[PDB]
Formats: structure tokens, C-alpha cells, sequence
């Protein structure tokens, strides 16, 4: 079972138990147990989220090669059937649903497996083996081996996290899309490179939404 | 201990009847600190000159080093996303933290990984020796595999650090006398080993 | 083991931990003697409470000012209202001093003689004008909600949070003072401006804070 | 046992003897016993008050619309003198309240009709007179107390909601609800106001200002209009 470097030691708690344990924590954060668990949970959160986000961005930019997803937050850049909706109502619905489901999984963390039953249809209850695995109905095909399964999961998830951040920075700098930037490096690899594109970013500097102008940002003083 | 040559013609490392700051522990500690600094400082003082000589960077940057703002009379640069003073302030606070906690370590050894510090204490336990706490970060890679290699590395560090102190003094004296850039002096003495010299600079 | 304000240095003799907020901070040894120390405890408590008051009042009036509700700015409210109504400086000052003197000298002689105030020498009263701790006169009136008489752990936690917020409020009131005396402005307004541009709307550009 | 937060744990003094309890005192207010009795009593009083008031406002707006319930104060006319109404109200209600208070301070001490000695209320707990007061009971006191506290707290919510909705729209709640149904998205405070570092917006108050009755000219400020968003 390898470590993250030829000729290095793994700290004790990074033993080889959590999927994708390469024994790496140079900043020593896996010291207290509860903190370690909370962090693992947030890691699952970020991994699965960034996976979703790359999946989205990619699929949309492909099927509609005109979106510039970075703008997909256009109150006007909204599909026909629901195209110019009241942000008030939208945010209302969204915030409410997320507060609910998030507090549910938070209670899960607080006491593992204590809200498995459906608090209305109590003839419904989810079998959760481990912290952050609802399973059961949360896994309809229920393929759960399971070890190498979770390892694959965390591996590709970290891949997704870094990939999404890279996409976003490419957008900020060159204002182009991912496929656009790749096709450009195809046009010329020497051209269309961050050396040329760096030192400036494509921010629209706090666009004005229906109500007001939300302060926008660049990730560094390139301008 | 590392890098000694028996050379102390003034003889201050004498460990007897010592006190105050004159104590080999603190003295060699200051030496290694200066070594690491001077190394960083030399790398910096040079980098942008050659970096713009090769033209890889926009000529907007690569001004001579003594003009980046440290001495406005020596010329100032602008374009920084904030003011020199507004940056100087956060610089004050960050260096206050780092230096103060390193000092608390050296004064009360091991006692700087105890107060709750967001879990950022196990690394600050380090060794019982300043300038060499090691630990997971300060020795990121487990370097010093053979302890012979470890002493070898300490020797090389002190060597390069003393070289760096000398080089930094060189940069100072050249930039004051000839007023040009360091790589400038290099290009010149290259062009004329004889007619580009402090003899010529008289 | 308690978090020492200067992480690494041990606390002095008199600073122990029995009191709320004992981060071991008295580098001037002003609390060696227990008389003086209990004394400065009561002083710090009353000051923290006053600061909490003042911060709340200033901030609310300032909000009422920015919003179009005619509320003046704090450093003027006094003169503006006294001239608005038919008030007299002398009568207001003298009544205020009367009542404050009464209540405060009662607290004083309580601190002196720790029990002689609920002695029925008042109208008929007792079990309320008797102290509970040094500067913690929770009876049926000063603690009418009655939390001091329940869950001593929760009560300790409340003393802690009280003194914490009190120190914070003291610092913030001095903040307000400097904010105004420097920018000749409204506090909330200075806030909005630094929001507008933190990089440039700040003391580094106020040209007074840093006198360069 | 039900808990307001399923999966959590109740506090210490909160046990489950009191009707309609769900271990809800995240600030441990119910520490001391006499304070606890006082607070239960006051809760019951407020609950019944809010129930009566919300039912009245509803049926009033239904039967006699176009008379603003919030404005019945000015808009009322009576051949009887307002001084007379306030005097009789103050007096008789002062009596009933001081009687209930005498009861609470000295329990079961005044349960006789002091004129009709023949008539005498049986002993009982606090906040539960019964007797003639409870001459007709279908079901069980156990569930009935529960329903009472439930509807009372709900009515408190309803009343304060009416207050805020009237301060933001000046409408009868029925018509405001018709409005909310008419527009699912726009009839929301989110659609009505918001706050962001850029700026703050608050919808305008609907009650204008000081209103003039017969000379008094009542000053009528909004409830903390300053922080409405
Ligand atoms: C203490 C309870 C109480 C409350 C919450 C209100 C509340 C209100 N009264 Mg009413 N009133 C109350 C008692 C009384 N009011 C009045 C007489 C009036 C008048 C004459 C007016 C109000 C008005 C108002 C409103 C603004 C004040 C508000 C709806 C004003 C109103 O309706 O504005 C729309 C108004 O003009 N009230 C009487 C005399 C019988 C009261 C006796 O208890
Ligand atoms: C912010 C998101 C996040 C979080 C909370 C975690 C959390 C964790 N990672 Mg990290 N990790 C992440 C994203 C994240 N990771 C990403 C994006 C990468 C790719 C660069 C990795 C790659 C990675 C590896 C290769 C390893 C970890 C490991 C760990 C564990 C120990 C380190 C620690 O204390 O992390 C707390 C972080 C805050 C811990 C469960 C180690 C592990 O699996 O230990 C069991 C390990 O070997 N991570
Ligand atoms: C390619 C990556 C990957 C892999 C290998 C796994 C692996 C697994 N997932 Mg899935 N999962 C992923 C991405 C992945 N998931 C993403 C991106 C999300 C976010 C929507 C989820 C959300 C998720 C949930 C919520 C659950 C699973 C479950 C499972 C397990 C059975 C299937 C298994 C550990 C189920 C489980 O726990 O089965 C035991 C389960 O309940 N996954
Ligand atoms: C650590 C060294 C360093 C530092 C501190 C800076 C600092 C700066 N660079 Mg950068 N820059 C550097 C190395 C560095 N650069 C290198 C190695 C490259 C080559 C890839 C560049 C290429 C580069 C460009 C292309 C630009 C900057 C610019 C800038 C300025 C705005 C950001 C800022 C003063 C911007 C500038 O010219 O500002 C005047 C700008 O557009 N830099
Ligand atoms: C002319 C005045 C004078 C003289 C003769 C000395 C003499 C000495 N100083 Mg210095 N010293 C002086 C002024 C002087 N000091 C001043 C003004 C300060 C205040 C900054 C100090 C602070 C100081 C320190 C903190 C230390 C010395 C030390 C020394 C010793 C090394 C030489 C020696 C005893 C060193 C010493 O005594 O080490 C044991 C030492 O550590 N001095
Ligand atoms: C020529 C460069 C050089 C060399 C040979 C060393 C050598 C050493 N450093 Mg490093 N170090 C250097 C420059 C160098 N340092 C500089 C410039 C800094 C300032 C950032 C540091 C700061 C530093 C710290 C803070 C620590 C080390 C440590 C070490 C030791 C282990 C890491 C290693 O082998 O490297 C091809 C070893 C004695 C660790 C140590 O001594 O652990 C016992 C340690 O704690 N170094
Ligand atoms: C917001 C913070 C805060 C907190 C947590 C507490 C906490 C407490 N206060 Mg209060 N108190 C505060 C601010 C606070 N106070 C302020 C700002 C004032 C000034 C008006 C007071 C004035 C005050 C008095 C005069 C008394 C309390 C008392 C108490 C205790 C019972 C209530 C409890 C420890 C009572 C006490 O000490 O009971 C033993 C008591 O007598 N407080
Ligand atoms: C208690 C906390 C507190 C907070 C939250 C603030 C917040 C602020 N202060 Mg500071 N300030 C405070 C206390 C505080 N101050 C105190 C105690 C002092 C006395 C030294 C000052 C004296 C002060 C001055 C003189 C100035 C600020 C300024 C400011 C504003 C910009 C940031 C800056 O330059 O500083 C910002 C709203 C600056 C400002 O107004 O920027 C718009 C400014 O000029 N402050
Ligand atoms: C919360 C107690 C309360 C109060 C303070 C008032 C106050 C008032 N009611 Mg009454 N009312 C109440 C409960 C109350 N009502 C209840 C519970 C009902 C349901 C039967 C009604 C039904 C009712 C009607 C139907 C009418 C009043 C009317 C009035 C007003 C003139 C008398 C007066 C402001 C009269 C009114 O609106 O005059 C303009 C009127 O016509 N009330």
C-alpha cells in the first residue's frame, strides 16, 4: 500500500483505512477524531459537488455551444419557458429546500443513523452503514469491492474538484470556454497559452441585476 | 557545529562566562537565520532583471530592485492593487505572528504546540532545537535519510547561506557605486573584462 | 492550561481562573491584593455594562439616521433635543444627579458592608436588597427572570459571555469615538464608505491615523 | 415522546408533565419553580387572548368588510361616550383581573360567590377554573388542554402575521391572501425587498402617520419601520 512519495512515512492515523488514504497531511489536521470525521464529511461534500458541477458545465457547453456558462447566471440568459422569473420567489423556494435537507444530513452527523426512518411514512427507513452513506433508496441499483468502490469515488472526485477550479480560472482569464480554449491551443499550442493570457482577467466588474449591481470579482489583480 | 573551519580569529564562541546574547546557541541561530534570508534576498534581487532581459515578462515590471517602492527617493513603482502602506500594515501583522511564535518556541522549548491553535500545534512541536524543528512541514520530505547525509546537507546549507550574504553585500555596493543593475554590471564586465571594471568605474 | 492571552507565558500569582475571563492578563500586577482585585472586578463589570448600553444606543440611532427618519447623529442628539423641547440644562442635570447618587451610594455601602442593605431599613424590603456576589446583586428584582437561581453551570457560562461582550463593547465605543473625531462623520457612514472601497477608504488613506 | 427537534435531547427541568410540552427551552428559562408556574399561567392567558382576537378579526373582516379592522379604533362610532366605554371597561376588567391575581397569589382562597354563598366554585388548579366555567365538555381534559395550547400558540403567530402584513400592505389579510394566490412569485417579501452590501431596500409603510380623532390627533408610528427588510 503506497504512500504519496517514494521515501516518505505516513502519519499514524492516515493508516490506509479511509478510501484514498495516501497518508498525506503535511499540515497535521487529522489529529482530533471528531474534527477528522467532520472534515471527511465535508470532503465527500466537495468531491460529489465538484463532480456535479463539471458534469453540468461540460454538458451544457456541449449541447448549447453558445452559453458561456460563466454567464449562465443571466436573469435574461434563461431558457424560453421560464426565462425572466422573479429572483425573489426563485431564491425563496431554493433556500427553503436546501435549509431543510442540509439540516437533515447535519442531524445525521450529530447522531449517526438517528433519522433513518421517514418521519411521516415511518414504514420507510434508510439503512445507512457509515457516516455519509445513506444507501438503500439512495442507491437504487444497490451495487454495494465496496472498498475499491469508495476509493474510485474519492479519486475521481478530487480530479473533479481540481478540474472545475481550473475551468473557472481559464474562464476568468481568457473569457473563453473549455472547449474553446482547447481548440485554440489546437490552433497553436505556442499561442493560446496562459503565458500570453495572464496578467489580465475578463471580469465585467459588478454587473447590475434587476434590482442592483452585485459586486463581482477577479481571483487576483490581473485586470 | 556545521561548517566550522576552526576560524574564529576574534574568538567569541568561547562558551565560558557567557550570558546575555553572546551565547553559542543564540549566535549560531542568528547565523542560520541570516543565511536563509540572504539566500532568498539574493534570488529576489536578481530575478526580474534577467527575467525581463530574456523578455519573458512585460517590460512594465522588471524595474531595478531598489525602485519597487522600498525607497521612494530611489524611485517608486505603482500598479500594485493597493497602497504601499496598506500592504505594509498586513505585512506588520503577519510577521508579528510568525516571528513572535518562533521566539516563544525558542524561549520556552516545546511550549508552542499546546494552546489550542486550530490543530496547528502538532507541527509547531518540532525538535527541541531552534532553526531545526523539522516536523511534518518544516521537513516536508523525510530528508536526512542517512544522518551522514543530514550533516552533509547542513554543511551545504551554511555554505550557500554565507555565499548569499556575500552576494547580497555585492549587490548593495555595486548598485550604490555604479548605480546600474546587477545583471547590468554583469553584461558590462562581460563586454569588457578590462574596460568594464571598478578601475574603469573610478 | 487555560488559554493564556500570551500563548506560552504562564499566568502570574493572583490570576488564577476562578473569575470569568481569566486569560491571565494583568502584566502590571494591578491585582495582587484581593481587596483591590475584587474592587477592579466590580469596576470592570459596571464599565462593560455601560459600554454595552452605549454601543446599542449609538448604533440604533445611527441606523435611524441613515434611514430617512430624522434621527440626529449621536454627538448632537443632546443639544438638538434639548433645544427642540422646553428642557432646562440645570433641572435635568440636578434630577439626574439626585437619582444616580441615591442608587449608586446604596451600591457603595453594600460593597462596604456586604449585607446591610436588605436589613429592612428600606421601606419593608429584604431578600432583594441583599447581594449575591461581589457585583452580582441578583435578587427578585435585579434578576427577576430568575436565571441566577438555576443551573449554576449555565449561570457561569452567562457570566463568561457577559464579560466577553462587555470588553468588546468597551473597545467598540472607543472605536466610534476615534472614527468620528477623525473622519468628522457618521460611524455607519464611514462603514459604508470603507465598504465602497476597502482598498482606499481606510485609515491608511485617512491621512491622520498614519501621519505620513 | 415527541420533541420539537426529533433526535435531540430535552433539558433537565423540562420533563413532560405539562400539557403540550415538547422540551422547547433552549435557554433553560424554566429553571425555577415559581417562575415556571408564572410563565405557564401567562402563556395560557396569552394563548386564549390571541385565539379570541384572531377569530374576531377574521369574522369581522368577512362580515363587515371595507371597515379596516386595524382602523376600527378611529372608524368606530357609538352613541355612548368614549370616556364612558373606557371607564366601564377599566373598572370591571380591573375587577376580574385582580380577582384572578388574588387567586394565583393565594390559591383556592376566593372560590366562593361572596354574595351568593350558596354558589361556590369547586377547588382546582391554576389556569383551570372549571365548574360553571366548564359546563359542557365533549371528550377528555388531557387532549383538550393540548388543543388549547396548540391553537393558542398558532393564534399568536397568526395575529403577529396579520400585524406585519397590515404594516406592509395595509390590506385585510383575506384580500392580501387573494393577492398572494393571484401572484405566486411577486407577493413575497423576497420579491418586495432585500439587503445586499450594495444597498438596502424596504417596502414603504402603509399606515400614513398620526391620525386625528376628536382633537387628540393620535401619533401613530410604525413598529420599528427602520429594520423592516
Ligand atoms: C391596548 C390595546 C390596543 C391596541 C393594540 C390598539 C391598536 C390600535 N389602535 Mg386602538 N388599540 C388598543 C386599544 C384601544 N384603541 C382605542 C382607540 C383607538 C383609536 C381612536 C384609534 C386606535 C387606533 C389603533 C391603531 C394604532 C394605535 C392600532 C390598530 C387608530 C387606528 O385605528 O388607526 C388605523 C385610531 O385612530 N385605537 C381604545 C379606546 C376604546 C382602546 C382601548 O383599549
Ligand atoms: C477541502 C476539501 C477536502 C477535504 C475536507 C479533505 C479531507 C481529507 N483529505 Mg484531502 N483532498 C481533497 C479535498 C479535500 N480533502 C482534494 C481536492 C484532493 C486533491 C488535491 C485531495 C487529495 C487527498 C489525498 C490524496 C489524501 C487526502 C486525504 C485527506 C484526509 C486527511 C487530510 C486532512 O486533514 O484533510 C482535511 C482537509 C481540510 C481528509 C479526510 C488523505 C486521506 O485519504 O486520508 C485518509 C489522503 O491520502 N486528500
Ligand atoms: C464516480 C464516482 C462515484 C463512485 C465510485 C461512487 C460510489 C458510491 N456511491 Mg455515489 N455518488 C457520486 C459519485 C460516485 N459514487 C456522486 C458524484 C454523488 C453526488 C450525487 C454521489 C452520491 C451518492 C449517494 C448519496 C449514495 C451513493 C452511493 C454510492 C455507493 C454505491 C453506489 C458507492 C460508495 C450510495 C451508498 O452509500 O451506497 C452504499 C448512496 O447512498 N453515492
Ligand atoms: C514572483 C514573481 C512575480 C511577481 C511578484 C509579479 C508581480 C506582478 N506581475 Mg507578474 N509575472 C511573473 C513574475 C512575477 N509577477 C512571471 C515569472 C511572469 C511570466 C509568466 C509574469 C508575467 C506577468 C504578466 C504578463 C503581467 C504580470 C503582471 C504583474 C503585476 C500585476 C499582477 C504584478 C506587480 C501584470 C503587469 O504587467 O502589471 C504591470 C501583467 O500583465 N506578470
Ligand atoms: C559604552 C557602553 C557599553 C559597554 C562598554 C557595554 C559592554 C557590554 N555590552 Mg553592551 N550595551 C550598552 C552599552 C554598553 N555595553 C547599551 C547602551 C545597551 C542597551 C541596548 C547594551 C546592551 C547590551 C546587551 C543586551 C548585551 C550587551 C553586552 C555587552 C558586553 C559585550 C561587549 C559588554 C559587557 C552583551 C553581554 O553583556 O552579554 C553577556 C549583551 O548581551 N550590551
Ligand atoms: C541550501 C539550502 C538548504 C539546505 C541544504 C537545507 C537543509 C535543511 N533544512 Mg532547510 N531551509 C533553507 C535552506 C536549506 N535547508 C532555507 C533557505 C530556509 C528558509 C525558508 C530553510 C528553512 C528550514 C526549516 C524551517 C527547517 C529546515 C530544515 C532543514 C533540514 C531538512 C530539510 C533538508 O534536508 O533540506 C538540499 C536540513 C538541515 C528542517 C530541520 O532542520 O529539521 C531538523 C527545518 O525544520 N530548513
Ligand atoms: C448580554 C450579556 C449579558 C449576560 C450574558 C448577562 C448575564 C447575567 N446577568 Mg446581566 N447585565 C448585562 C449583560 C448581560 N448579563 C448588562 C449589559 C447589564 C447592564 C444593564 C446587566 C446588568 C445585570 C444586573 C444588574 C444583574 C445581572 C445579572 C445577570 C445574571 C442573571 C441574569 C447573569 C450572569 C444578575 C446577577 O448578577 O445575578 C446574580 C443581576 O443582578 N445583569
Ligand atoms: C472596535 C472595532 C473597530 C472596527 C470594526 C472598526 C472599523 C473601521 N475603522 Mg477603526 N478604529 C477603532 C475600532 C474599530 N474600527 C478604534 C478602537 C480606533 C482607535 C485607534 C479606530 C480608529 C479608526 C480611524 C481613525 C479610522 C478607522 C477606520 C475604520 C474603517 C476602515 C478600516 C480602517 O482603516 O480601520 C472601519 C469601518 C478608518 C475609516 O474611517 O475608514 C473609512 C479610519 O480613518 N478606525
Ligand atoms: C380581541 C378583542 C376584541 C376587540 C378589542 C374588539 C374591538 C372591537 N370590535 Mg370586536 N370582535 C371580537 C373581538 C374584539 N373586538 C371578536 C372575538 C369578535 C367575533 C364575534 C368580534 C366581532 C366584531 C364585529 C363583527 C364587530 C366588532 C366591532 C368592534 C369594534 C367596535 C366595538 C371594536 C374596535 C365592530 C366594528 O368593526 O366596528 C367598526 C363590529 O361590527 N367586533
Amino acid at each position: 500500500r503506497k504512500l504519496w512519495a517514494p521515501g516518505v512515512v505516513a502519519p499514524e492515523y492516515l493508516k490506509g483505512d479511509l478510501a484514498g488514504d495516501y497518508g498525506w497531511d503535511p499540515l497535521g489536521l487529522g489529529a482530533d477524531p471528531t474534527a477528522l470525521k467532520w472534515y471527511r464529511q465535508s470532503e465527500l461534500q466537495h468531491a460529489r459537488w465538484a463532480m456535479l458541477g463539471v458534469a453540468g458545465v461540460l454538458v451544457q457547453e456541449i449541447v448549447k455551444p453558445d452559453v458561456y456558462f460563466y454567464e449562465a447566471g443571466l436573469p435574461q440568459n434563461l431558457p424560453e419557458p421560464f426565462t425572466n422569473i422573479n429572483m425573489g420567489g426563485l431564491l425563496a423556494w431554493e433556500f427553503i429546500l436546501m435549509h431543510w435537507v442540509e439540516v437533515r444530513r447535519w442531524q445525521d452527523y450529530k447522531n449517526f443513523g438517528s433519522v433513518n426512518e421517514d418521519p411521516i411514512f415511518k414504514g420507510n427507513k434508510v439503512p445507512n452503514p457509515e457516516m455519509g452513506y445513506p444507501g438503500g433508496i439512495f442507491d437504487p441499483f444497490g451495487f454495494s469491492n465496496l472498498k475499491e468502490l469508495q476509493t474510485k469515488e474519492i479519486k475521481n472526485g478530487r480530479l473533479a474538484m481540481i478540474a472545475y477550479m481550473a475551468f473557472i480560472l481559464q474562464a476568468q482569464a481568457t473569457g473563453k470556454g473549455p472547449l474553446a480554449a482547447l481548440s485554440a491551443h489546437l490552433s497553436n499550442p505556442f499561442g493560446n497559452n496562459i503565458l500570453k493570457n495572464i496578467g489580465t482577467c475578463t471580469v465585467p466588474h459588478s454587473v447590475d441585476v434587476q434590482g442592483l449591481t452585485i459586486p463581482l470579482t477577479c481571483l487576483w489583480p490581473g485586470s | 557545529l556545521p561548517g566550522d573551519f576552526g576560524f574564529d580569529p576574534l574568538g567569541l564562541l568561547d562558551p565560558v562566562n557567557s550570558g546575555g546574547f553572546i551565547e553559542p546557541k543564540w549566535l549560531q541561530y542568528s547565523e542560520v537565520i541570516h543565511a536563509r534570508w540572504a539566500m532568498l534576498g539574493a534570488a529576489g534581487c536578481i530575478a526580474p532583471e534577467v527575467l525581463g532581459a530574456a523578455g519573458l515578462i512585460p517590460d512594465a515590471t522588471n524595474i531595478k530592485w531598489f525602485e519597487s517602492g522600498v525607497i521612494p527617493p530611489a524611485g517608486s513603482y505603482n500598479g500594485y492593487w493597493a497602497d504601499p502602506y496598506t500592504i505594509f500594515f498586513v505585512e506588520i501583522v503577519a510577521m508579528q505572528f510568525a516571528e513572535l511564535r518562533r521566539l516563544q518556541d525558542f524561549r520556552y522549548p516545546g511550549s508552542m504546540g499546546q494552546q489550542y491553535f486550530l490543530g496547528l500545534e502538532a507541527i509547531f512541536k518540532g525538535s527541541g532545537d531552534a532553526a531545526y524543528p523539522g516536523g511534518p512541514f518544516f521537513n516536508l520530505f523525510n530528508l536526512g535519510k542517512t544522518e551522514a547525509a543530514m550533516k552533509e546537507l547542513k554543511l551545504k546549507e551554511i555554505k550557500n547561506g554565507r555565499l548569499a550574504m556575500l552576494a547580497m553585500l555585492g549587490y548593495g555596493a555595486q548598485a550604490v557605486m555604479t548605480g546600474k543593475g546587477p545583471f547590468q554590471n554583469l553584461v558590462e564586465h562581460l563586454a569588457d573584462p578590462v574596460n568594464n571594471n571598478i578601475l574603469t568605474n573610478f | 492550561v487555560r488559554p493564556v492571552w500570551f500563548p506560552g507565558n504562564p499566568p502570574p500569582a493572583h490570576l488564577d481562573g476562578s473569575l470569568a475571563g481569566d486569560y491571565g492578563f494583568d502584566p502590571l500586577f494591578l491585582g495582587q491584593e484581593p481587596q483591590t482585585l475584587k474592587w477592579y472586578v466590580q469596576a470592570e463589570l459596571v464599565h462593560g455594562r455601560f459600554a454595552m448600553l452605549g454601543a446599542a444606543g449609538i448604533i440604533l440611532t445611527s441606523i435611524g439616521a441613515k434611514v430617512g427618519l430624522g434621527f440626529p447623529e449621536w454627538y448632537d442628539a443632546g443639544k438638538v433635543v434639548v433645544e427642540k423641547n422646553n428642557i432646562d440644562f440645570p433641572t435635568l442635570m440636578v434630577i439626574q444627579f439626585y437619582l444616580m447618587g441615591w442608587a449608586e451610594t446604596k451600591r457603595w455601602y453594600d460593597f462596604k458592608n456586604p449585607g446591610s442593605q436588605a436589613d429592612g431599613s428600606f421601606l419593608g424590603f429584604t431578600e432583594e436588597f441583599k447581594g449575591l456576589e461581589n457585583g452580582y446583586p441578583g435578587g427578585r428584582f435585579f434578576d427577576p427572570m430568575g436565571l441566577s437561581r438555576g443551573d449554576a453551570a449555565k449561570y457561569q457560562e452567562y457570566k463568561q459571555k457577559e464579560v466577553k461582550n462587555g470588553r468588546l463593547a468597551m473597545i467598540a465605543c472607543l472605536g466610534f469615538a476615534a472614527q468620528y473625531a477623525a473622519t468628522g462623520k457618521g460611524p455607519l457612514d464611514n462603514l459604508a464608505d470603507h465598504l465602497a472601497d476597502p482598498n482606499h477608504v481606510n485609515f491608511a488613506t485617512n491621512g491622520v491615523s498614519i501621519p505620513i | 415522546r415527541p420533541l420539537w427537534l426529533p433526535g435531540s435531547t430535552p433539558p433537565a427541568h423540562l420533563k413532560g408533565d405539562l400539557p403540550g410540552d415538547f422540551g422547547f427551552d433552549p435557554l433553560g428559562l424554566g429553571a425555577n419553580a415559581e417562575s415556571l408556574k408564572w410563565f405557564k399561567e401567562s402563556e395560557l392567558v396569552h394563548s386564549r387572548w390571541a385565539m379570541a382576537a384572531v377569530a374576531g378579526i377574521l369574522v369581522q373582516e368577512i362580515v363587515r368588510p371595507d371597515v379596516f379592522w386595524y382602523n376600527a379604533g378611529k372608524e368606530v362610532e357609538s352613541p355612548l361616550g368614549p370616556l364612558g366605554l373606557l371607564a366601564v371597561e377599566f373598572f370591571l376588567m380591573h375587577w376580574v383581573e385582580v380577582r384572578r391575581w388574588q387567586d394565583l397569589r393565594k390559591p383556592g382562597s376566593v372560590d366562593q360567590d361572596p354574595i351568593f354563598s350558596q354558589y361556590k366554585l369547586p377547588p382546582h388548579e391554576v389556569g383551570y377554573p372549571g365548574g360553571v366555567f366548564a359546563p359542557f365538555i365533549p371528550g377528555d381534559l388531557a387532549e383538550l388542554k393540548v388543543k388549547e395550547i396548540k391553537n393558542g400558540r398558532l393564534a399568536m403567530l397568526a395575529f403577529v402575521g396579520f400585524v406585519m402584513a397590515a404594516q406592509v400592505t395595509g390590506k385585510g389579510p383575506i384580500a392580501a391572501l387573494q393577492e398572494h394566490l393571484a401572484d405566486p412569485w411577486g407577493t413575497t417579501i423576497f420579491s418586495k425587498a432585500a439587503v445586499v452590501p450594495g444597498q438596502a431596500v424596504a417596502p414603504p409603510c402603509k399606515i400614513p402617520a398620526s391620525v386625528s380623532y376628536k382633537g387628540i390627533e393620535i401619533p401613530t408610528p410604525c413598529f420599528l419601520q427602520g429594520l423592516w427588510p
